[PDB]
RNA sequence: GCCAGAACGCGACGAUACUACCCGCACGUUGUAGACGUAUAAGAAUAGGCUCCGGCCUCGUAUCCUAGCAGGCGAUUCCUCCGCCGGCCUCGAAGUGGCCGUCGGUAAUUCGCGUAUUGCAAUUUAGACACGCGCGGGAUCAAAUCCUUUGCAGACGACUUAG
RNA sequence: GUCCCACCCAUACCCCGCCCUCAGGGUAGAAACGAUGCCCUGAGGAGUAGGCGGCCGUGGAGGUCAGUGACGAAGCCUAGG
RNA sequence: UUAACUGAACGUGGGCAUUCGAAUGUAUCGACACUAGUGGGCCAUUUUUGGUAAGCAGAACUGGCGAUGCGGGAUGAACCG
RNA sequence: AGACUAAUCGAACCAUCUAGUAGCUGGUUACCGCCGAAGUUUCCCUCAGGAUAGCAGUGUCGACCUUCAGUUUUAUGAGGU
RNA sequence: AGAGACCGAUAGCGCACAAGUAGAGUGAUCGAAAGAUGAAAAGCACUUUGAAAAGAGGGUUAAAUAGCACGUGAAAUUGUUGAAAGGGAAGCGCUUGUGACCAGACUUGCGCCCGGCGGAUCAUCCGGUGUUCUCACCGGUGCACUCCGCCGGGCUCAGGCCAGCAUCGGUUCUGGCGGGGGGAUAAAGGCCCAGGGAAUGUGGCUCCUCCGGGAGUGUUAUAGCCCUGGGUGUAAUACCCUCGCCGGGACCGAGGACCGCGCUCUGCAAGGAUGCUGGCGUAAUGGUCACCAGCGACCCGUCUUGAAACACGGACCAAGGAGUCAAGGUUUUGCGCGAGUGUUUGGGUGUAAAACCCGCACGCGUAAUGAAAGUGAACGUAGGUGAGAGCUUCGGCGCAUCAUCGA
């Protein structure tokens, strides 16, 4: 015997991506390249975002873009391991590039109309293959729906699961001291 | 691909101490003790040892 | 004393056809809880014994036998040891030993010829009992069951009887 | 009752081989690879109720082997591989 | 708040490894989501309640059997290894 | 006599509602690999049953966050066996 | 009337057949089992045995291993033949033995030299055509020391099964020998020097017995013993610790060009076994089955704290036999579009239940909060503080997310 408390213990996080299309692969295969024989820690970050799911790779939309392009990032490169989307309340862009998995198709006519242009991940790769002068954006990734849900119980704040909305759907008895006790 | 055990194989004995050869030809494990003729227990010491 | 009698315990006796039996020879188509010098007889005491009558005993750490082509062919030499037969005695706990005779073999001593080639190891195929087969000689000419019958017996078999 | 030597054997401990599981590395100016492959290194392996993964079989459907077959398809028997 | 810029909380600027101020390990850090089975237990050393007592009935800390083979106790769910 | 009403009577026989309901007994069909329990808390016309917390598996994500611990040491509190 | 990712005779309707039939009940009503010779009956003429049913011959057929008890013909259970075991169950696990039966492997291959035989045309150059633009193919030349094939002879190397020895590597068991250190620098002990004692009193002296002896007396004499110092002496030996050197056995050989660390450095025992030799080339090694032998081995499924249980189900075999489908929720994986998204209620069209096309409404989402009348989301570069991957002109900028103060 041998008094261990753990064995045969497997790790916590993807090592492939989980769908199956052929240009994803060929994509993968590049940046395990690029990740064994440079020392750039950029390159590293892009390969793990390349294996998650669709929920952690939320949209990014252009308004959320130009907040981080004050301060000094006005000539950087943007990345982003997602879609890319429009926003209605911006009426004017900035020029800018981007480098994106996929863009929409207004979001994509919009940032060629101000004077910028759209990257594709392997032409990033190609042109800064250490990721030089470039920064990398994320999207809100509890801003769902689903999310507000999770953990309910007494005194949290979160939202029920019910079918309709009204004075008759849960707002008696546990809501409010005039029935019983409220929460 | 396989360990091999000095004490047992002097080859790989001389690759780890190279000091190993010369404590062997000079007899380093058996110098003798210092000269001197020496003094006797000073007679109180044996009659604490047979007290009781 | 009295009842049963091991249905895989034993003894004595009678008659034994069928080569079933006996003797001799030669084979293996065979089996065996396991040959390889398968060598050794006093009785009794243990705080006592043995003896050749001189002595001797912790001790079988003994005694016998033991050489030669897996053991040849001759000589020199010796009168020892071994075996198959035959004749007399002897042996009863589950039957054994001794004496004598003919015949065959035989380094206690010392030699001459032969050994190879199984290739640098491979069980040293070797003993003793059983059984089977084939010859050549001797000896021998029997019973049991069914069946019929009895009632000293009996569910049926079996049993006591007669033909 | 107390003390002292030597010896016997567990799936336990030590060394070696092989299987699997987990972890960590290498491999493109490609004489290059079932890259879902190959090469190097270390550790681990008991299990009811229960959870997950990978695989083997059966009846039908689309595609493909320009597949087998009256010179013998399918089925059945076989101390033969 | 105090007679009172006197205090109370939160800070700018500056100084201090010439040593970030016990030992050992790190053979497994944090946060989230969805769900299975279970909700009759029993045994033992020490501590303990009722009972004359019980292979009786009831508790505390820890270890076991249930869910588990192997070597010992001839046998022997729970004892020794 | 609760007796008899076609071997049927303390409420006949036949078809349909009807696959009537069962906190209760019985069964529930190939292989290998990895992990691995509970009989305890609170509420219930609750005591052979449920919900709720715990124990278990699977999927991940954040950094590979000087990060932790059924442990020792040093300083300093509480307790009425 | 047309069809199907439906069932294939214990299935599919109760019924593929003279099936709502045969049969049961007074009656209302209940209600089965049962498909397949062969292409064609060519459905066995004649002889013989038998009372007959039938048998044996002889015919038909591609086939009677298709004869109306009829395609194929499994298991439970039974007969004959063959092999084997058995002293109050049998069956099973590990490991040898014997008997029977059996799959592989091996039979040669490449190379070099010598000779014979046959055929070409080997290298080079000229013309044409391809193609990876420098590499090839076709036609012509070549014409015996070149090229290709066969046969004969010799030589090296590699090759099947089981074993023996030598030199090494890894692990381990077990004998023997040479040194060093320590303690009261072992303690004792032998020999020598000096002092002091006694008795289980040596020799002497006395008494008792001659009957072996015994009893007194006293300090080494004709034996000896015990204490205390000193020398040889840093004596030896035991015990504990430690540095090396020689023998004897057992099990194992993973890896596959070189690369490294090293040494006793023409080389080697240094990042894992090679060299030499013999027998046999097949049932010899090996495998399957049956049986005897040594050790081991309670009947499965189930409820249960606890099952081999004097706890329940199970005589045997074949076929059937149990977490499904719809609507509505939820979390997670893959995919399309994205502030939007959804053609298919319907219309157009068609090679016609397919595929293709169209767009008015509508559903969910884009705004909440109150019982309701109602009202309805920027002081600030969409705020300040502490952490924070990544980037950076090295001054800083700071995603996601967490804690905190505000609008
Ligand atoms: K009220
Ligand atoms: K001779
Ligand atoms: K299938
Ligand atoms: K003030
Ligand atoms: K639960
Ligand atoms: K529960
Ligand atoms: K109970
Ligand atoms: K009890
Ligand atoms: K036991
Ligand atoms: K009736
Ligand atoms: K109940
Ligand atoms: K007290
Ligand atoms: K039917
Ligand atoms: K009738
Ligand atoms: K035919
Ligand atoms: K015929
Ligand atoms: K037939
Ligand atoms: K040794
Ligand atoms: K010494
Ligand atoms: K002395
Ligand atoms: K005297
Ligand atoms: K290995
Ligand atoms: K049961
Ligand atoms: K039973
Ligand atoms: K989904
Ligand atoms: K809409
Ligand atoms: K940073
Ligand atoms: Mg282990
Ligand atoms: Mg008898
Ligand atoms: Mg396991
Ligand atoms: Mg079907
Ligand atoms: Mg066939
Ligand atoms: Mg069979
Ligand atoms: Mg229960
Ligand atoms: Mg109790
Ligand atoms: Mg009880
Ligand atoms: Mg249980
Ligand atoms: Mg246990
Ligand atoms: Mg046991
Ligand atoms: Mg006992
Ligand atoms: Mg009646
Ligand atoms: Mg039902
Ligand atoms: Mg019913
Ligand atoms: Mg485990
Ligand atoms: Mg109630
Ligand atoms: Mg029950
Ligand atoms: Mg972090
Ligand atoms: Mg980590
Ligand atoms: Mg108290
Ligand atoms: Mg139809
Ligand atoms: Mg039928
Ligand atoms: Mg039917
Ligand atoms: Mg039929
Ligand atoms: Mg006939
Ligand atoms: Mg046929
Ligand atoms: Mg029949
Ligand atoms: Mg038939
Ligand atoms: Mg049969
Ligand atoms: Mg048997
Ligand atoms: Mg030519
Ligand atoms: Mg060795
Ligand atoms: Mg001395
Ligand atoms: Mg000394
Ligand atoms: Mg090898
Ligand atoms: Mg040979
Ligand atoms: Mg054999
Ligand atoms: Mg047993
Ligand atoms: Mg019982
Ligand atoms: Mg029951
Ligand atoms: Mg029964
Ligand atoms: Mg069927």
């Amino acid at each position: 015997g041998i008094d261990l408390r753990w064995k045969h213990v497997r790790s916590s996080h993807r090592k492939a991506p989980k769908s199956d299309n052929v240009y994803l692969k060929l994509l993968v295969k590049l940046y395990r390249f690029l990740a064994r024989r440079t020392e750039a820690p950029f390159n590293k970050v892009v390969l793990r975002r390349l294996f998650m799911s669709r929920i952690n790779r939320p949209p990014v939309s252009l308004s959320r873009i130009a907040r981080n392009l004050k301060n000094g990032n006005e000539k950087k490169t943007v990345v982003v391991v997602a879609t890319v989307t429009d926003d209605n309340r911006l009426l004017q862009v900035p020029k800018m590039e981007v480098a994106a998995l996929r863009f929409t198709a207004k979001a994509r006519a919009r940032i060629e109309a101000a004077g910028g242009r759209t990257l594709t991940l392997d032409q990033l790769a190609l042109e800064k293959p250490t990721g030089a002068n470039t920064l990398l954006l994320r999207g809100p990734k509890n801003a769902r729906e689903a999310v507000k849900h999770f953990g309910f119980g007494p005194h949290k704040h979160k939202k029920p699961y019910v079918r309709s909305k009204g004075r008759k759907f849960e707002r008696a008895r546990g809501r409010r001291r005039s029935r019983g006790f409220k929460v | 691909v396989q360990k091999k055990n000095p004490l047992r194989n002097k080859q790989i004995m001389l690759r780890l101490n190279p000091y190993a050869s010369t404590f062997a030809k000079e007899k380093l494990g058996e110098v003798k003790a210092e000269e001197g003729k020496p003094p006797k227990v000073p007679a109180s010491f044996k009659e604490l040892l047979h007290e009781a």
